RNA sequence: GGGGCUGAUUCUGGAUUCGACGGGAUUUGCGAAACCCAAGGUGCAUGCCGAGGGGCGGUUGGCCUCGUAAAAAGCCGCAAAAAAUAGUCGC
RNA sequence: CGCGGGGUGGAGCAGCCUGGUAGCUCGUCGGGCUCAUAACCCGAAGGUCGUCGGUUCAAAUCCGGCCCCCGCAACCA
RNA sequence: UUGAGCCUUGAUGUGUAGGAUAGGUGGGAGGCUUUGAAGUGUGGACGCCAGUCUGCAUGGAGCCGACCUUGAAAUACCACC
RNA sequence: CCAGGGCUACACACGUGCUACAAUGGCGCAUACAAAGAGAAGCGACCUCGCGAGAGCAAGCGGACCUCAUAAAGUGCGUCGUAGUCCGGAUUGGAGUCUGCAACUCGACUCCAUGAAGUCGGAAUCGCUAGUAAUCGUGGAUCAGAAUGCCACGGUGAAUAC
């Protein structure tokens, strides 16, 4: 649909449990560049202090230049429009040394920027070998199973 | 039928029939029904007219819903507008009798909508 | 388990007549250790059904259990590659046991007045397979006969 | 250098970022700041002079204080101000 | 300009004709289903038949219209 | 061969009643039967498979029409078909 | 060393508990059955009074005698008739009890009033194959007082393991 660039590599590195559909506030040059205009999403995380959940890693540069006078930087900590129900609970289960909130995908909800955000947990590399083994383990298991019927 | 506060029950036990009004529970209404001279399990249709009207004076002895609904606010006015310790907990949804506010005392705050 | 092939629990006769079937009904409704209270309700389930169906105590259930009793149930013996339920012919010790667990659990369902009344209403229709017992049994056979033979 | 095209999905009127955030208003609990009335308490106090201000200095153009002069509180720089303030990977 | 037909559940297709007693599946929800989902299995839902009149015992049917989708050769102001 | 065209001809059509595979319209109560019957063994036709159409021979000599419940009525017989 | 406060703060996350969401139940009445235990600057009957928590009075006991201590589920009867109800009792106001010099922070409570959340708990997960899970009670340690925690005991009582 109206989906924008998504952090598919985050699923390999993190094993996110719960998701959100919080909206993102953005400037006037951001909206034009959001539909097309080369928005990137890699290494997207958050920098909460009180209620200041910011989409950190989001490289979106103005394709057609619409910047005059004051500065306009392509990478900014864009303010997220978060529900108060979803806000107080992030004083808890994100401060656990490995817990973070990342953005899996970017899209639209009837000409409004709503970003699918999720609370990542992060994989160490010792269990990264197991998951790649497990994905091959599921495929090869039915290969043995099908040989009974050949 | 209707007794002094509103007290309009539907064919229940006469003690539990008196519990439908604020300000008097089951054990207090039995003492109210003690002077009524009626059985506990008789229905409202089985409550005679000569005894329904005598129930209005019995429930008017103890202070009831017609004046007890502001008695809580007066005790609140002794705390909330008087700046007492219980009133500070009363205003912002905190327990006033010393519950463990760190994790528990959820229903004193209200629903966990956030 | 791996090597323990010990025998099952020996079933005592019911304290009204010698019957492993009816005494198993007493021992399946027992909640919080109260079996004497479970004895009264399970006695009123069939004796009222005897006064409802015009039958005896030991025949209003024996012909009822035949409708509830299945023949082949699908165990979920899937290794992980495929979500396959290869069917197993249910053992005769578990054939009535699967039947008896279906109907008493159905008595917990549809709670209107009392468990004595609920089990009686859930047994007369199960005596002619027109209750939740045949709903439970035929739904297994939907998942059983659709997956006939596997190795 | 000139001309044309395009310029947030409506591309010709009815934008309703489902959100803490910035703003106003309403209801609600009432507070010398969200107030005045000397009246209820209530006789010897108030203001300007003099007068010093936590640990240091200063401090409201004015203060917890002083019956004619060296001690006591809010606050400013000083000082108990914390840190891999998402992950993940290394010598 | 006047020749060829069809318009019917949210959808796409039939019953109409050889009159009377409207369905199918796609999309839906209901369940099963399940380390988990799904494959797949069934449960249910929907338009009085484009519209308006007439004929007819009997109109979704048939006939009169009207409207719509078009297709068509026309097209020398 | 393959289709169309028409001749000849059977087949061919139970909203709901209702014994009826009764089409419409319509002339009609005697047709008809041993120039071999009711109704058989059934073949095939058949079909909303309701039950008729229905060869032959045994059967062998009667059956249906107004008649009856039906909106309607009777292929007892037919005409346009 | 001292007095007061704090370790009881809460927009939040998590672990472990008790309580349910009822009619095998709730309520009211009647009624029968154990062991672990513990006690003297303690256990404290009986009786009296208070609706009671408890107070007054006060025997016996450093113990197979005295006391804590009336066992509950169970059974029978009455009552309730499928609701967030006669469920659950949180929150909360008023009046009292004991502990201790003292209970405001901050105790356990009792009496009355209030009446909620919650109508069976996704993904995921544990416990165990017997007197087990489950349930109902009881005592003890700690302790001036103060546990749904810890330890110990008793009653009823499974299912299934191909």
């Amino acid at each position: 649909s109206a989906t924008i660039a998504l952090n598919k590599r985050a699923r390999h590195e993190y094993f996110i449990e719960e998701e959100f559909e919080a909206g993102l506030a953005l400037q006037g040059w951001e909206v034009k560049s959001l539909r097309a205009g080369k928005a990137n999403i890699s290494d997207s995380y958050v920098l909460l202090r009180d209620g200041e959940a910011f989409l950190f890693g989001a490289n979106i540069t103005p394709m057609a230049v619409a910047s005059t006078h004051v500065v306009c930087d392509p990478t900014r900590t864009r303010k997220l429009l978060l529900n108060q129900r979803e806000l107080d609970s992030l004083y808890g289960r994100v401060n656990r040394e490995g817990y973070t909130v990342v953005a899996l995908s970017l899209y639209w909800k009837n000409a409004w920027c709503k970003v699918k955000i999720g609370v990542a947990k992060g994989k160490k590399q010792h269990d990264k070998r197991s998951d790649i083994k497990e994905r091959e383990w599921q495929v090869d298991k039915a290969r043995i199973m099908k040989n009974a019927h050949r | 039928a209707r007794i002094a506060g509103i007290n309009i029950p539907d064919h229940k036990h006469a003690v539990i029939a008196l519990t439908s009004i604020y300000g008097v529970g089951k054990t207090r209404s039995k003492a109210i029904l003690a002077a009524a001279g009626i059985a506990e399990d008789v229905k409202i249709s089985e409550l005679s007219e000569g005894q329904i009207d005598t129930l209005r004076d019995e429930v008017a002895k103890f202070v009831v819903e017609g004046d007890l609904r502001r008695e809580i606010s007066m005790s609140i006015k002794r705390l909330m507008d008087l700046g007492c310790y219980r009133g500070l907990r009363h205003r912002r949804g905190l327990p006033v009798r010393g519950q463990r506010t760190k994790t528990n005392a959820r229903t004193r705050k209200g629903p966990r909508k956030p | 388990p791996r090597r323990r092939v010990i025998g099952q629990r020996k079933i005592l006769p019911d304290p009204k007549f010698g019957s492993e079937l009816l005494a198993k009904f007493v021992n399946i409704l027992m909640v919080d250790g109260k079996k004497s209270t479970a004895e009264s309700i399970v006695y009123s389930a069939l004796e009222t059904l005897a006064q409802r169906s015009g039958k005896s105590e030991l025949e209003a259930f024996e012909v009822a259990l035949e409708n509830v009793r299945p023949t082949v149930e699908v165990k979920s013996r899937r290794v992980g590659g495929s979500t396959y339920q290869v069917p197993v012919e249910v053992r005769p010790v578990r054939r009535n046991a699967l039947a008896m667990r279906w109907i008493v659990e159905a008595a917990r369902k549809r709670g209107d007045k009392s468990m004595a009344l609920r089990l009686a209403n859930e047994l007369s229709d199960a005596a002619e397979n027109k209750g939740t017992a045949v709903k439970k049994r035929e739904d297994v056979h939907r998942m059983a006969e659709a997956n006939k033979a596997f190795a």
